[PDB]
């Protein structure tokens, strides 16, 4: 079944579970043409495939190429997504394998049940949270490494850095998912709040500034004042 | 002709005998059904007054044996049996016949309404459907379960319909995912057609016997296996047009038939609104399609 508040706790346990997000897998740019008709020019995308409990981030890079001459591209994209989620799984040891795969749009369920249908043990569940997932791609080394690439290629990442060892799995997640509606709700004050201070610094092997305990307080802070901000300009309040 | 005797009618009972019903009241002189055309296979189903639980009845063919009825009173059912004694026979029919106790099937010489729904049903198959071999007729009734309903209990008094799931290996071919799950003309043609049924007629002959349990005994397993075969044929980008043309006749004449106050059961409106205006055979079945639009609007 569904994934929500009231089994939330679930995420953190210690059975192997992985987050799907496939909505920068098809990623187009609209155009007008010569003759004043409109065309479209995808991009690289990527797969989102992420354990809540590691931070372990399984990037699989999307190349404009896997697109080419392809028809009804969106309904595609979804089943591509599930096919490649289908072999990562089949790569990793059986131990390694995750018992249950939680994607976080509902029209991934069927591609993705039928591409595991040999792997009847392992749980397809759709979730009722509304996950910011799709920011992703506001993360300058994740956008940096799918634009650059020039052929399908997987890159590991913990998109946690090092915050495990200072805090539990789920104050990371709740980290994360604040951190990433910010830059879904107002990208460009979300990073300005992480960069305002030239002073704290983002090591070549992290993804997310050097904050001491107090400083991720304050941004955590300032992160959620962003987000009462732009609702109050949304709806007038 | 041919023709079904009953002992007796000892409790009160509404009688079915193919599309045809009528009602016996508790000991009124009935012994039975003459004029049954021979060609056919046949259904005798009964739904006694006093206890509407379980309708239940038995397929049977005039040819392959002498067949009656005897009401089983620990048993509580009106029960079909085999005369070995061919000449026992005769002579008991020819009795109540001359005493005109046999209520006459009215064949009539413009309807084809039977032959329209049973023209792919032979006996031989429903036998392996329903299985019980000491007896040439087969035993069906509201409850009993089908073998898929029984994976997600007893196995002797189960239909054995052939499984149909659209989200299984067999339907699914390992690298085509996608390609099979969206047109399944590899289920059907290669895994069921050449694979499981050899021929369409025999695909044709359970699909109909199965509509046919789901209206006479409200089967619930039977209604879903009738269904699971026209859209597992309506998905499929690639069909024998032979088979396009024979179905669209087939549904056609279940819709005529179907009583008007039992569509809102025996009906799924997704499958019917998906084979009719969205799936591949979409403009395949104009008949169907305008006796559904005309006849049940609603479910639309
Ligand atoms: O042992 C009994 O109770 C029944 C023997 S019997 O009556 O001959 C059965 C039977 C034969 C022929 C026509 C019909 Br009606 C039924
Ligand atoms: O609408 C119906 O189904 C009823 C028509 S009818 O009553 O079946 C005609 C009929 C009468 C008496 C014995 C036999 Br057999 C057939």
């Amino acid at each position: 079944g569904a994934m929500n508040s009231s089994n939330y706790a679930e995420l953190f346990n210690n059975d192997i579970k992985l987050f799907v997000d496939d909505t920068n897998v098809y990623r187009v740019t609209v155009h007008k043409t010569f003759e004043g008709n409109v065309a479209t020019k995808a991009i690289n995308g990527c797969i989102f495939t992420l354990n809540p409990k590691t931070g372990h981030l399984f990037l699989k890079i999307i190349h404009t190429s896997v697109w080419a001459g392809q028809k009804r591209l969106s309904q595609l994209a979804k089943w591509k997504t599930a096919e490649e989620v289908s072999a990562l799984v089949r790569s990793l040891p059986k131990e390694e394998q995750p018992k249950q795969i939680i994607v976080t749009r509902k029209a991934m369920l069927d591609p993705l049940e039928v591409h595991m249908l040999d792997f009847p043990n392992i749980a397809i569940r759709p979730t009722e949270l509304r996950l910011p997932f799709s920011a992703a791609m506001s993360i300058d080394k994740l956008s940096d490494v799918v634009m650059k690439a020039t052929e399908p290629q997987m890159v590991l990442f913990n998109i946690y850095d090092d915050w495990l060892d200072r805090i539990s799995s789920y104050t990371a997640f709740s980290r994360l998912t604040l951190l990433l509606r910010a830059l879904k709700t107002n990208e460009e004050s979300a990073k300005m709040i992480l960069l305002s201070d030239p002073t704290i610094t983002i090591k070549s092997y992290h993804l997310w500034p050097s904050f001491t305990d107090e400083q991720w307080i304050t941004i955590e802070s300032q992160m959620r004042d962003l987000i009462l901000t732009e609702y109050g300009r949304k709806y007038n309040v | 002709m041919n023709t079904v005797p009953f002992t007796s009618a000892p409790i009160e009972v509404t009688i079915g005998i193919d599309q045809y019903s009528f009602n016996v009241k508790e000991n009124q002189p009935f012994h039975g059904i003459k004029d049954i055309p021979i060609g056919h296979v046949h259904v005798i189903h009964f739904q006694h007054a006093d206890n509407s639980s379980m309708r239940y009845g038995y397929w049977f063919d005039c040819r392959m044996g002498n067949f009656y009825i005897q009401y089983d009173p620990k048993d509580g059912l009106y029960k079909m049996m085999e005369e070995r004694d061919g000449a026992k026979f005769e002579n008991i029919v020819h009795n109540f016949k001359e005493r005109q106790m046999m209520v006459s099937y009215p064949k009539i010489d413009e309807d084809d309404t039977w032959y329209n729904l049973t023209e792919f049903v032979q006996m031989d198959k429903i036998r392996k459907i329903v299985r019980k071999d000491e007896n040439q007729f087969s035993y069906v009734d509201s409850s009993m379960t089908t073998v898929q309903e029984n994976e997600l209990s007893d196995p002797a008094h189960s239909l054995n319909y052939t499984v149909i799931n659209f989200k299984s290996r067999e339907a699914i071919r390992p690298g085509h995912e996608m390609e099979d799950f969206l047109d399944k003309s590899y289920y059907l043609n290669t895994v069921m057609l050449q694979g499981i049924f050899k021929n369409s007629s025999n695909y044709f002959g359970e699909l109909q016997f199965a509509f046919l349990n789901a209206m006479f005994f409200g089967n619930y397993g039977s209604s879903l296996q009738w269904h699971a075969m026209i859209e597992l044929i309506c998905s499929s980008a690639t069909v024998p047009k032979h088979m396009l043309d024979k179905l669209d006749e087939i549904l056609y004449y279940q819709i005529k038939t179907l009583p008007e106050q039992y569509s809102d059961i025996l009906l799924n409106e997704r499958v019917w609104n998906i084979c009719l205006y969205s799936s591949f055979q979409k403009n395949s079945l104009h008949n169907t399609e305008k006796i559904m639009e005309n006849k049940y609007p609603e479910l639309l």
